[PDB]
């Protein structure tokens, strides 16, 4: 059962990567909307 | 980093997720 | 091995509160380009 | 305490499947932004 | 897929998470 | 909520969150 909870880590690293890369481009698309916004309001 | 490459990673470690999701899910079925 | 537990529960938690923090900023940027489409299509 | 393991591995499975669709979002507004952004440009 | 069907399918799995997560603690307390 | 106040937020839960991991890591290393 010791085997089960080595497992139950490994899918948890797994979403630990997961959470990473997803707040890695919702950091990409703020600050490409907010140039849009600012191009807009400059125009 | 690119999008694609993004892409790439995502795809990555959710079909390792899901593998390990079914590893556990039968090792709980060989006693309960 | 209940301590394990414990702890794995711990990261459970701390990813379940990253979630909802994700879902905070799709939603907010979703409303954003929204807007901005809609800012273009009247013009 | 197998029956601790069946309700962490349930937590888990809720969590892969919210991850899941914070992604579809993701895809989503990269595309929508991509496409205000080629507009402003080929005006 | 529609955005309104995305805000109801991810409320419910927060909500189902969060049960979850409730049980497994009362689950260690009734112990340690 | 403020971007800023986001950026902050999200920076500790990983920082926790990772910490979590190398102690449950070790905890499996002092039997296994």
């Amino acid at each position: 059962i010791v085997q089960q909870q080595n497992n139950l880590l490994r899918a948890i690293e797994a979403q630990q990567h997961l959470l990473q890369l997803t707040v890695w481009g919702i950091k990409q698309l703020q600050a490409r909307i907010l140039a849009v916004e600012r191009y807009l309001k400059d125009q | 980093m690119t999008w694609e490459e993004w892409d790439k990673k995502i795809e990555e470690l959710i079909k390792k997720s899901e593998e390990l999701i079914k590893k556990i899910e039968e090792q709980i079925k060989k006693q309960e």
